[PDB]
């Protein structure tokens, strides 16, 4: 009787391995639902007026609210954040499992109700319509009756929380359970992105928390926090909310980050450029993260001393990014390039993207600038051109790379690249006729446009459809993989050097890596590390 | 003024603000691109010449920065610092307040704008307000535009500057006019004061710009330009 | 910083001077092929005697073939060729390009 | 126990033939879901 | 006796720096005398025809 070992293998199992796996199903099953989302709503806007609809303005408004939480909540966050990390991170630290390994086990399982219970308040008569950024007043009992808001707010909530509980572990086994004679300093790049992550998530989100909980009561105690007539200040509804929204794009990017920083040397053959000066770079970023908030708040109508003070940093944040950027390249040139292999070919199509959003990001900084640009389609390109040029290549590159160690299959090189290919080609003629869009001056979230934009958004359309053929494309190469017997290698990723014999290479030489992951067999053992690693103290 | 077809510039317009505001933005435009392609071209050319068939020995041995990370803070600091100048002087001349001349009210509760033109109480005792609303589509003018037009459309004289008052007694809205470069938000409870200025005697055309509920695309701003003695006639017909 | 141009070049002749293991000789080998430096006459011609010590005769070839990739231009594997040629003919050493 | 992974852990039996119907229908529900979604706010119109 | 023979690396690293900075300067060159002064001349050009027109 295999179902009782089935089920305690997968169900009451609390081994790192076993969950990381759970959590990239989940990704992508929420990612399948989202990027469905987007395509409707993309074709809604394929030419002027009512299309394939009957003009209805609140369903399109339950559609953009929907893609935006789920494809920014339960897409990128928790298929990212701490997918990678838990099944890695005791990998690269010394430690056979991680600190607390009930609540790792608890962590993942708070996101399925989550997800059911979001689905039945969009399929409630109303649904969902202040959006991604939910206001008090529209959300307030005189726009929506029904329990339709209620439960994303309660969604959102509980989905915080899990992250924030999914993190405080994570911290613990990465400061207590050190290898002896791994100095905090001397820890690889990745784990210290996602420690980063970890602690900025966890210091801010019980804001979201708080601020959250106070707006919704709003609805059933009558509370006179943000009523205009009662006393309370959406603008307060603005900061907090804002408070939080400026860090989490940053701590969502932070592990691309790790991931190029580790992608890029072992494909290179070269050790990375200035570990410490990046390092530190990034420290500064996570640092300065935090004391810039109100960009998003520049046509409200603040102080003029308020806005310079907060608009004259907002720049500053750009330098520690292009001193990666320049340290990225300078690693790559000099050492050795595989420009074929599929990860390879993410991470340098990373860099473009990224650095072109970064000037975008720049573009609408400033008061004076930002005024032609707030709330219009050039902040909706910006925003998509960095999210999903970023946190979205690191995934693929992150999976392309590690697959076989969760694994230990190989995939279809020629199909993986086809995707990568047909997928960089649509996204990039997706978002930018948005640009232009956008620099004309019309704005965001509207189901219905002036005439004058029609072409633009047939140049859209096309590159919509595309993408979901790469989607497709994608899902057929996962399952190829999954289903193709196809051996691994302890370190695939080891070559012998220009003087290495083929007979001495062979039988003095193997099981050498740049890092532990690819010391052990790709399908890992369930105890691993029985003795701690040591190091030269 | 208006959107057109195909269009890659903004638009010609015509405001005080608006013109410094381009300016502003062909001078930061003419700063980026510059690293936008020497960073495409770097990463280009880093990669084609550099691949394993041509160079199949690496130069591990260098890992250490001498005087590259210097500049590496400094050049783009110093760009930094240059762009940042010419749009904090623009800044510190817009803080200012002209001298008052006029004001006019934009409340507007849900899917139509209402102004206000009470600066002239006297012995009449009839300010003028009036509602602006969404033309419907069968009943456009033949050769109109749709999605932007209304029925009574706001009036404003040319080359007298207004200092506008903007509030709302609904969810928030937006008072936007790429032409006029002036935007701020209809924030319930409390009056935003923002000014204008127009040069020429010509439509001007702009919306909302935060969601305000199902049908926040269906209120459409027309602000057109009129001359002394057309304002004069425009006042005493109602 | 650590080592300069010249201190290397005469460090690791001076290593290449007594080298009994084939694993030594290819680590020493390799860590010479990395700081833009040419090996010099003696650099290369004492290689050559101590591959011919370890007993390795693929090493010999692969030193010419690494030597021909690292150097920037046709003339310099010329000069270096004419001026090594005595020796590759001394301990019978074929060219890549004769082999095959 | 000491046992060794077989580099096979799909969370469900894979081969040729049957399971492709399955995998493929799931896939397809899992794409199609928004449909009847966007089809339930538009039913009593 | 031909002694060490080094200097590639920061020969081709100062060429493909020689080439990526003329090709940006000439970029932003082109575009500094195509979009800001033509149009800036044009404005001032129809601002004075307008202000003639006036009287
Ligand atoms: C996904 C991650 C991500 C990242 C990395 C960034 C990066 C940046 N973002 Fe952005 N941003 C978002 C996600 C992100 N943003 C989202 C989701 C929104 C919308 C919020 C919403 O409405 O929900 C948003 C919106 C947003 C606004 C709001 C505009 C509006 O709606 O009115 C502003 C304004 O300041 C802003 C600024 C910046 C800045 C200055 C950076 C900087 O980090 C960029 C720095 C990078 C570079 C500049 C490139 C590399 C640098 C060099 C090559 C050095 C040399 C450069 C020069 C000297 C030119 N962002
Ligand atoms: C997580 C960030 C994220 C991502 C990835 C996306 C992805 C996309 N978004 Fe979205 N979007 C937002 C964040 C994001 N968006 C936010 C915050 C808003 C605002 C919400 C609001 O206004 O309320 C928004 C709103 C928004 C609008 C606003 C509608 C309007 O204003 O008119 C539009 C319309 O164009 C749009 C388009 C797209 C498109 C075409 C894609 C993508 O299709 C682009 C290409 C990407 C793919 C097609 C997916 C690829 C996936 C894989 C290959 C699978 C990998 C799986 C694993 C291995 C686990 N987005
Ligand atoms: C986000 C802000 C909300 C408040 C934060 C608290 C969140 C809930 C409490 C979770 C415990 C926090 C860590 C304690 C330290 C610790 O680790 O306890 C140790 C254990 C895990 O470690 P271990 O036994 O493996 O250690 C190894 C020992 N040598 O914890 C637990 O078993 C948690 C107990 C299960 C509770 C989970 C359900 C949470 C309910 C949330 C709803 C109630 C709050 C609602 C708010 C509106
Ligand atoms: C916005 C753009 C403005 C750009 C302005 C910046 C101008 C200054 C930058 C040049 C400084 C570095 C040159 C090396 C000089 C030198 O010779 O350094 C010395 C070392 C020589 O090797 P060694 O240390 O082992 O010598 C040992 C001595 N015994 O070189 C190197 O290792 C170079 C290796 C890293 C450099 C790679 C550069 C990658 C791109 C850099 C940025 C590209 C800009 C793209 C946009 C224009
Ligand atoms: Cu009115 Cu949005
Ligand atoms: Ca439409
Ligand atoms: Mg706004």
């Amino acid at each position: 009787n295999s179902w009782w070992t089935y089920v305690n293998r997968w169900i009451f199992s609390t081994n790192a391995k076993d969950i990381a796996i759970l959590y990239l199903l989940f990704g992508l099953v929420s990612g399948i639902i989202g990027s469905v989302f987007s395509f409707i709503i993309r074709m809604e806007l394929s030419a002027p007026g009512s299309q394939f609809l009957s003009g209805n303005g609140q369903l399109y408004n339950v559609a953009i609210s929907a893609h935006g939480i789920l494809m920014i909540f339960f897409f990128i966050i928790p298929a990212l954040f701490g997918a990678f990390g838990n099944y890695l991170v005791p990998l690269m630290i010394g430690a056979p499992d991680v600190a607390y390994p009930r609540v790792n086990n608890f962590t993942f399982w708070l996101l399925p109700p989550a997800l059911m219970l979001l689905l039945i308040s969009a399929l409630t008569e109303e649904g969902p319509g202040g959006g991604w950024t939910v206001y008090p007043p529209l959300s307030s009992i005189t726009s929506h009756s029904g329990p339709a808001i209620d439960l994303a707010i309660l969604s959102l909530q509980l989905t915080g929380i899990s992250s924030t509980l999914g993190s405080v572990n994570l911290i613990a086994t990465m400061i207590n359970m050190r290898a002896p004679g791994l100095s905090l300093y001397q820890m690889p790049l990745f784990a210290w992105a996602i420690m980063i992550t970890s602690i900025l998530l966890l210091l801010t989100l019980p804001v979201l928390a708080g601020g959250l909980f106070m707006l919704f009561s709003d609805r059933n105690l009558n509370t006179s926090f943000y009523a205009p007539e009662g006393g309370g200040d959406p603008v307060l509804y603005q900061h907090l909310f804002w408070f939080f929204g400026h860090p989490e794009v940053y701590i969502l990017i932070m592990p691309a980050f790790g991931v190029v920083s580790h992608i890029i040397p072992s494909l290179a053959h070269k050790p990375i450029f200035g570990k410490e000066g990046m390092l530190w770079a990034m420290l500064s970023i996570a640092l300065l993260g935090l004391m810039v908030w109100s960009h998003h708040l520049f046509t409200v109508g603040l102080d003029v001393d308020t806005r310079a003070y907060f608009s004259a940093a907002t720049m500053v944040i750009a330098i520690p990014t292009g001193i990666k950027i320049f340290s990225w390249l300078a690693t790559l040139t000099g050492g050795a390039i595989q420009w074929s292999r599929v990860p390879m070919l993410y991470a340098i199509g990373f860099l473009i993207l990224f650095t072109i959003g970064g000037l975008t990001g720049v573009i609408l900084s400033n008061s004076v600038l930002d005024i032609a640009f707030h709330d219009t389609y050039f902040v909706v390109a910006h925003f998509h051109y960095v999210l999903s040029m970023g946190a979205l290549f690191g995934l693929c590159g992150a999976y392309y790379y590690w697959s076989p160690k969760m694994f230990g299959l190989m995939y279809n090189e020629t199909l993986a690249s086809i995707q990568f290919w047909i997928l960089f080609i649509g996204v990039n003629i997706v978002f930018g006729p948005q640009h232009f869009l956008g620099l004309n001056g019309m704005p965001r979230r509207i189901p219905d446009y002036p005439e004058a934009f029609v072409g633009w958004n047939f140049v859209s359309s096309i590159g919509s459809v595309i993408s979901i053929l790469s989607l497709f494309l994608f899902m057929y190469v996962m399952y190829d993989q999954f289903t193709s017997n196809r051996v691994v290698k302890t370190n695939p990723y080891l070559i012998p050097s220009y003087f290495d014999d083929n007979v001495i290479f062979v039988n003095e030489k193997l099981g050498v890596a740049q890092s532990i992951e690819w010391l052990l067999h790709s399908p890992v053992h369930e105890h691993a590390f029985n003795t701690l690693p040591t190091k030269s103290i | 003024d208006a959107p057109s077809s195909w269009a890659l510039y903004f638009q010609d317009g015509a405001s005080p603000s608006y013109l410094g505001v381009t300016h502003l933005n062909d001078y930061l435009m003419f700063y980026l691109t510059f690293i936008f392609i020497g960073v495409i071209y770097a990463i280009c050319k880093a990669v084609i010449e550099y691949n394993y068939n041509s160079h199949p020995i690496a130069a591990k041995y260098t890992t250490h920065g001498s005087i590259v990370e210097f500049i590496w803070t400094l050049i783009p600091a110093l760009i930094l610092i240059l762009v940042a100048l010419p749009s904090f002087k623009l800044l510190y001349l817009l803080d200012e307040v002209q001298k008052p001349s006029m004001t006019v009210k934009a409340i507007g509760r849900q899917w139509f704008w209402t102004y206000e033109l009470n600066d002239f109480v006297t012995n009449e005792n009839e300010p003028v307000s009036f509602d602006s609303y969404m033309v419907p589509e069968e009943d456009l003018e033949e050769g109109s535009l749709r999605q932007l037009e209304v029925d009574n459309r706001l009036v404003l004289p040319i080359d007298t500057r207004i200092r506008l008052i903007l509030t709302s007694g609904d969810v928030i809205h937006s008072w936007a006019v790429p032409s006029l470069g002036i935007k701020c938000d209809c924030i319930p409870g409390r009056l935003n004061q923002v000014s204008l200025s127009i040069d020429r005697e010509g439509l001007f055309y702009g919306q909302c710009s935060e969601l305000c509920g199902v049908l926040h695309s269906s209120m459409p701003i027309v602000v057109q330009g009129v001359s002394l003695e057309d304002f004069l006639a425009w006042l005493e017909e109602n | 910083h650590g080592v300069s141009l010249e201190e290397i070049n005469t460090k690791y002749n001076d290593f290449f001077s007594n080298v009994q293991d084939q694993f030594e000789l290819q680590r020493g080998l390799n860590n010479c092929f990395a700081y833009d430096i040419v090996p010099s006459s003696d650099v290369i011609e004492q290689a050559l005697r101590a591959a011919r010590r370890v007993n390795d005769f693929p090493t010999a070839v692969r030193i010419f073939e690494g030597i021909k990739v690292k150097l920037p231009t046709k003339e310099q594997y010329q000069a270096y060729v004419k001026e090594l040629k005595p020796v590759c003919n001394e301990l019978g050493i074929v060219l890549k390009e004769d082999l095959f | 126990s000491a046992p060794k992974p077989g580099s096979t852990i799909p969370f469900y039996i894979n081969k040729k033939p049957l399971p492709t119907l399955l995998y493929f229908g799931t896939f397809g529900v899992i794409f199609s879901i928004p449909f009847i979604v966007v089809k339930y706010h538009n039913r009593n119109l | 006796a031909v002694g060490p023979v080094t200097g590639m690396f920061k020969r081709r690293i100062v060429t493909d720096f020689s080439v990526t900075m003329i090709l940006g300067t000439l970029g932003a060159c082109y575009w500094w005398f195509g979009y800001h002064k033509p149009a800036a001349r044009q404005r001032e050009e129809f601002y004075v025809k307008l202000a003639a027109e006036k009287n």
